């Protein structure tokens, strides 16, 4: 298990390109990522987009102030789609991986609502990213892949499983913010949040009920 | 939005209990006796320290102080422990003996016969605390077995203490 | 010219320096002389993708401390530092390689001067910090001798109460007690250049401020 100790040591030092690299490679060994693997591989590239989504939101947001200038405005947003070109680089990265080496492999219902919730993630990122018909068919493979999750989970997990409830806090996030739609948003949650109460590992839920709590006062 | 992750009276504790008046308060829920201490102890004030809130005669006598919210004393280092000697010997100063309590306000306030009786106690409350440097273990010592402005400079004396070094900000 | 200093901005903002710092340099490259604010820029944006490297390298060798019971993972943890290292010793040649190509040789005012003279002394520092062998000696003295040509030029032309120069000074202290364990000439340089400012010290008195708020913190971890 060198390359998983090899992240969990990338991590410490916070250089997350290395922990995601090293963890591409156990998942292409075609093994079933173990339910550390999968939470290392998960903050690997979750660091790894949190970056660029978080240099996206600021040069996006230059790009729309500098109605003045009008070269400025050019290297602005020549300098946005270099991050777009990254944060895309990297979210192809992920999902190839997923598709070809972790759904195909998983056997256990958590293991494919993992995958194809991450699968729904790296969709709705590059949702965000795309700006227009790449929207469409983007969102359109983004809803697709969360909802194969969806259906899995709704009767092949216990109603207090955490994936459940984090494939109810992300697929809602989909929900809303990219389709626009804030009914399937709070029906989604609010369902999500109901069943878990009423069946209500707890340190763990708790802490993602809050941010299911929090969507429904959201939107 | 967000994600997944990764990886008025109301309460009542006795007689004491919680309070609305103006806000969320305490209420100081025999009565010769009661406003005897209520007199003594309302004297505190004046400071950032032995704060109220208000006061009650009836229905039900008692007194209406002002809440915290905190690691107290029991509830939960040297940061307080200058709050507490100093609070007590400033009231002390003032000529209110004790010879006798402090709760954490924003986890960082300590909110709390002779001066000496009062000394006496908080030496046992400090020696508690800290079960270090050696000075504070003569100085709890020392009080068991002074003049509250010499503990507060024991104290003093006690802060020598301040890893790794630091460079000019990254700006 | 001018467009390198808005990218160099926009990559401030995104938080992302590794094209601030590789800008900047493309901006020293020309040879010019950097502005006031050009010039801490440069600073900021060196500043930062050194820092990163650094504290990843000081987690990674605490970690290879803390595994002395262990191989296979001190190895790695051993491979990853010299990993952390090596990234670390390539950023410092770059900034060191502007600054005595480019900046230091047209470095015309005093002020610019003992800035660049620092922060070269500065990002020598670095340098040894990491380097174990002859190679920390070798780097012992120039980061020395550069910490010192600045400090001297400070002295001549340059106010006692100065940022950059309270900033050289508990600079140059961190190098004696840490790089050379020398307590006592650090709380010598440290307490005598704070020590002159507080004499002189009466937005200007603002920022020498902190520092020297970290020069009197300094002087009370060396103590004691
Ligand atoms: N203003 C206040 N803010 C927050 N908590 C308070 C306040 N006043 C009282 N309390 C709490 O209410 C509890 C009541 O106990 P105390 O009044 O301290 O002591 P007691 O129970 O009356 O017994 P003794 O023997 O007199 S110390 C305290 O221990 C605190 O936890």
């Amino acid at each position: 298990n060198e390359l998983v100790q090899k992240a969990k040591l990338a991590e410490q030092a916070e250089r997350y390109d290395d922990m995601a690299a090293c963890m591409k490679s156990v998942t292409e060994q075609g093994a079933e990522l173990s339910n550390e693997e999968r939470n290392l591989l998960s903050v690997a590239y979750k660091n790894v987009v949190g970056a660029r989504r978080s240099s996206w939101r600021v040069v996006s947001s230059i790009e729309q102030k500098t109605e003045g200038a009008e070269k400025k405005q050019q290297m602005a947003r020549e300098y946005r789609e270099k991050i777009e070109t990254e944060l895309r680089d990297i979210c192809n990265d992920v999902l190839s991986l997923l598709e070809k080496f972790l759904i195909p492999n998983a056997s256990q219902a958590e293991s494919k609502v993992f995958y194809l919730k991450m699968k729904g993630d790296y969709y709705r990122y590059l949702a965000e990213v795309a700006a227009g018909d790449d929207k469409k068919g983007i969102v359109d493979q983004s809803q697709q892949a969360y909802q194969e999750a969806f259906e899995i989970s709704k009767k092949e997990m216990q109603p207090t499983h955490p994936i459940r409830l984090g494939l109810a806090l992300n697929f809602s996030v989909f929900y809303y913010e990219i389709l626009n739609s804030p009914e399937k948003a709070c029906s989604l949650a609010k369902t999500a949040f109901d069943e878990a109460i009423a069946e209500l590992s707890y340190k763990d839920s708790t802490l993602i009920m809050q941010l299911l709590r929090d969507n429904l006062t959201l939107w | 939005s967000s994600s997944a992750p990764n990886v008025t009276v109301g309460q009542r504790i006795g007689t004491v209990y919680k309070g609305k008046w103006h806000g969320d308060v305490a209420v100081k829920m025999q009565l010769q006796a009661f406003k005897n201490e209520v007199g003594v102890l309302r004297k505190t004030r004046h400071v950032n320290i032995l704060l109220f809130m208000g006061y009650s005669t009836k229905p039900q006598l008692a007194i209406v102080t002002q809440w915290c919210e905190g690691s107290s004393l029991y509830h939960h280092l040297i940061d307080i422990a200058r709050q507490t000697a100093q609070g007590m010997d400033y009231l002390h100063a003032k000529s209110i003996i004790h010879r006798d309590n402090i709760f954490l306000h924003e986890d960082l306030t300590v909110k709390i016969y002779s001066f000496q009786s009062d000394v006496y106690a908080f030496g046992i409350v400090l020696y508690e605390l800290m079960t270090c440097p050696k000075a504070m273990k003569r100085l709890m010592a020392e009080c068991l077995k002074p003049l509250f402005p010499q503990i507060l400079a024991s104290i003093e004396l006690l802060a020598r203490s301040l890893h790794r070094s630091a460079s000019e900000p990254s700006l």
